[PDB]
RNA sequence: AAUGGGUAAUUAUAGCGAGCUAGAAAGCGUUUCCG
RNA sequence: ACGGAAACGCUUUCUAGCUCGCUAUAAUUACCCAU
């Protein structure tokens, strides 16, 4: 049968995020690295490319034997999920990560929050002659909370090795939370976490019971 | 996994001063109890037109008086009858030791999130890991600086490798050494001090007029350190003996030629948080003093010694934690050495 | 008045305009104006700058209020760049601003005075 | 009135090479989120049918469905997609045919 | 000024009109301008090609008259690009911009700039 | 009159092809949506019209 | 000495700038009127 | 009493698949100035 399983989740920061554009028309002696942001409501965002980039390149590091050359090589428990171009059967993968928006932009004030994106003085120091060179790069503000919205896609092919699927992608977020979502984030920088995961689905009766115990284990 | 954590315990000594970049300048703060309170000024002139001051308050700002006292913020607002604040709420307590009470002026931001809080970002904790990391290993603290053009202070940066560089698997030993942000701590804990400049062949302190809104001592701020490979794993366990190296190497010269009266002990592992401190404790020390005593024919001229030892004054403090009550300072009238910070360093 | 078709050689002309040193012959031609307190007027409106590309204009009459009396303060004090500011018509650049567009003309002129500066000199 | 200055975003993304971890930057336009398209769906009703009208109105209401569920065009599995429909209402251009039980259908 | 017959043409001699590094030669003729000195204007004049497209030049000149300060700030600090829009002159080419065709012609002519740049390595 | 370069425009398109997947492009040209034809049909009275011209 | 003040730098630096698949594929090339 | 008359260049077809805006980087240095 077919299925659309839907894992909604929050994402809170820990440490600020800095997901990067770039804009060519920054002011002189303002912000030099801004965020992605949304172009009506000038929120931040977390576009769904940078989650599908490093879920995918964390969990090559556990789920790969003999190490990926190029992401063409992924050992087709995770070339399932995301989908190698070259291989004729998993092109077009079953995962489709949405961008998270925001939820708690109302929530961040009371707190008392000027912008939601703050900015950062950061200051290249040479260690020789401590001449320095500084930064001021956004960074999207530190209780922020983003909805993760991944979506599974069930088809004939899926069905007996579904679990399989859901303790990957469980163990994907666990292994990005011991991790940075994007940015600078050897120094802090995006520290991140999901919160209340809840897989439902909407579309096709599928049981989602069993496998939304295993979620919050 | 092989990410393998730490917790690096911060005991605050020394006050510490981090970034924000802008300054509050003079005019901006009134001292009306025994504390500064730093409105949002763009909402003080905002009751303050509705008062209908607005051209009083420009008048006052270009005016200065022969006295100091009479010519901050509490003195605009005790000639006009003033009473109420309701601005942008944030005051900090004076320590008595800032001085004439509260002719302060200009004083420096310390780095904020966007609730208000105070915190150390974990950028400014790697690199006070850094110059430790860059200055014990012999191989980092040979003949670098190359200079090659033009003027002599760049430094080799391509020396400690970085770059992703094609072919060649990609290793970055700093990427492997994520240092994250601390909790943000609170305002009560940040106490204002001055800046001051003890001189070597000349025994005066001299006070300058910076600032620098810094964190009390005995303060303890706790970092993470996920470390991924094992080379940059290992520098972190070890980073206990290498920062009593590194200080055993900057006791050596620029922290002999002072009475020891101003230098305290640390008993912990020490580390030196930066702002203050100085040119030594930023910087790998010997082509530092080369062509970082070049760098200055200016009024303000770095002279003829390494430095000029950079102290403040702040509330005296003791510990009592081990086998007797460490003074924490070992002078009277309450010179810290700007920057000093101890640690304690744990897996997991 | 500074228009978007204009407020570039305005500021141009406006750093040619501006005092030099007629003493200390070694390297003549250089300003009574450092760097750093013209950086200090680019700072201050650099946060404007910024935080009106996303705010409402309406959120901002605070500060813009505000800029009045830190551009006139910053001239109090070291009365050479109140020569600068009276030069490059700033106090009267700052009463036009009635919209988010001028307002970011404004900071343009400013990073075009700092542009400037470093070209000459 | 909501103040955009284009209708297309650029979203400037990378690639990082696994072994030697280098990044390879793109530029996509896309368009800006909460934008807004006439979408409009022809049905043509011939005299053979009989039964095949509403059996069809179905398959189309759930094929509305799944492209909210699935994505549109896009690079789907990395944002780009999610549309949604609203006012999903249809009137007989060409006319004598009744579309109240569909409009109620169409809720 | 650009002609559109000749300004790759202008772009490729202004290229090889960079004076090079004659210090070491470990890979000699390298140019003291970095590639992201000279990205960085790019990364300006092509997000005006793509806008010019759609827009309308009455509709872009805030960013165009920018595209005057930004210049002549990267060419303030370090003079590698103070050589640049001296051999390859910008300054010039940007007074006469009053055209949406001579708009384009400008961003691919900095395109041709740094294609040359990138082939001369 | 308003700027448009090319009385056609080229619509690129493709043909994912079901398991396998792969795509097929296509480069399929079209007129622009905003032009008008000069557009005429003649019609003819005679002696068998007369009845039914109205119709 | 006291008093009143801060001042001078650096404002990002070095890179990557898209890569590989697909590049059209199935059908219909005349039918009827006519001898 | 037009080598004519009748005859839609039309049907089907997602510009799609894979791809972290990443890498390194203490807002720091210097210590005075004027009467």
């Amino acid at each position: 049968t077919f299925a659309k399983i839907k894992f909604s989740a929050q994402i809170r920061l820990e440490t600020g995020l800095h997901i990067g554009g770039s804009d060519a028309f920054a002011a002189i002696g303002a912000i030099n690295s801004p965020v992605i942001k949304d172009p009506i409501t000038n929120l931040p965002i977390i576009p769904g490319s940078s989650l599908k980039g490093k879920m995918r390149t964390l969990l090559a590091k556990v789920y790969n034997e003999k190490v990926a050359e190029k992401p063409s090589d992924d050992s087709d428990i995770l070339s399932r999920l995301f989908g190698n171009s070259k291989d004729k059967r998993f092109k077009m993968g079953r995962l489709i990560f949405r961008d998270a928006f925001l939820s708690n932009a109302d929530e961040l004030d009371s707190l008392g929050v000027r912008s939601y994106t703050e900015v950062k003085f950061e200051n290249t120091i040479d260690r020789i002659t401590a001449e320095a060179n500084p930064r001021q790069i956004e960074r999207a503000i530190r209780n922020s909370t983003f909805d993760f919205e991944l979506i599974y896609e069930i088809t004939d092919e899926n069905e007996n090795q579904v679990e399989e699927d859901f303790k990957v992608i469980r163990d994907g977020l666990k292994l990005l939370e011991l991790d940075y979502l994007g940015g600078s984030g050897s120094r802090g920088y995006g520290k991140v976490a999901f919160e209340n995961l809840k897989a439902t689905t909407v579309f096709g009766n599928y049981d989602v019971k069993t496998l939304n115990e295993l979620l919050t284990a | 996994n092989d990410y393998r954590t730490f917790k690096l315990s911060l005991l605050t000594l020394a006050p510490i001063h981090i970034g924000n970049g802008e300054k509050y300048t003079s005019r901006e703060f009134i001292y009306e109890n025994k504390k500064f309170y730093f409105p949002d000024m763009g909402k003080f002139y905002n009751k303050m037109v509705e008062k209908r001051l607005a051209e009083k308050f420009e008048a006052f700002l270009i005016q200065t008086r022969p006295n100091a006292r009479n010519n901050r913020l509490i003195s605009f607002l005790n000639d006009n009858r003033i009473a109420e604040r309701s601005f942008g709420g944030y005051s900090i307590s004076e320590t008595g030791l800032e001085s004439s009470a509260g002719a302060i002026n200009e004083v420096n931001k310390f780095i904020r999130d966007a609730f208000g809080n105070p915190y150390i970002p974990g950028s400014s904790l790697k690199g006070a890991i850094r110059t430790i990391l860059m200055n014990t290993t012999p191989k980092w603290n040979n003949e670098n600086a190359v200079n090659d053009f033009g003027r002599f202070p760049k430094e080799n940066k391509n020396l400690i490798p970085w770059g992703p560089k094609k072919g060649k698997e990609y290793d970055d030993l700093f990427n492997a050494i994520r240092v994250s942000d601390s909790k943000p701590f609170d305002n009560k804990s940040l106490i204002l001090v001055q800046k001051w400049d003890y001189s070597a062949k000349t025994n005066k302190a001299k006070p300058l007029p910076l600032y620098r809104e810094s964190i009390s001592p005995l303060t303890k701020i706790e970092f993470e350190i996920t470390t991924t490979t094992d080379e940059a794993g290992r520098l972190i366990e070890e980073l206990g003996k290498r920062a009593q190296a590194f200080y055993k190497d900057y006791k050596a010269f620029f922290l002999s030629e002072f009475p020891d009266d101003k230098i305290q002990a640390n008993l912990q592992y020490p580390i030196y948080l930066g702002a203050g401190s100085g040119a030594w404790t930023k910087t790998l020390f010997k082509q530092a003093d080369g062509i970082l005593q070049r760098r200055y024919s200016r009024m303000k001229t770095k002279m003829v010694k390494k430095g000029v030892l950079k102290l403040t004054k702040a509330p005296l403090k003791t510990v009592k934690i081990p086998s007797g009550n460490h003074s924490l300072v070992k002078n009277h009238e309450s010179f810290y050495e700007m920057g000093k910070a101890n640690f304690m360093i744990k897996e997991i | 008045i500074l228009t978007d078709e204009n407020y570039v050689d305005i500021a141009e002309k406006a750093i040619l305009k501006l005092e030099r040193n007629t003493r200390n012959r070694k390297n003549p031609d250089a300003f009574f104006l450092t760097t750093s307190k013209l950086r200090n007027l680019l700072s201050l409106t650099s946060t404007l700058f910024d935080e009106s590309k996303v705010k409402e204009y309406d959120a901002l009459l605070d500060r813009i209020a505000y800029l009045r009396v830190q551009f006139v303060y910053q001239a109090g004090r070291e009365i050479a760049v109140k020569d600068l500011i009276e030069k490059a018509q700033i106090l009267e650049a700052l009463k036009e601003i009635k919209d988010r567009e001028t307002l970011q003309r404004f900071c343009r002129y400013m990073e075009a005075l700092v542009a400037y500066f470093k070209f000459y000199g």
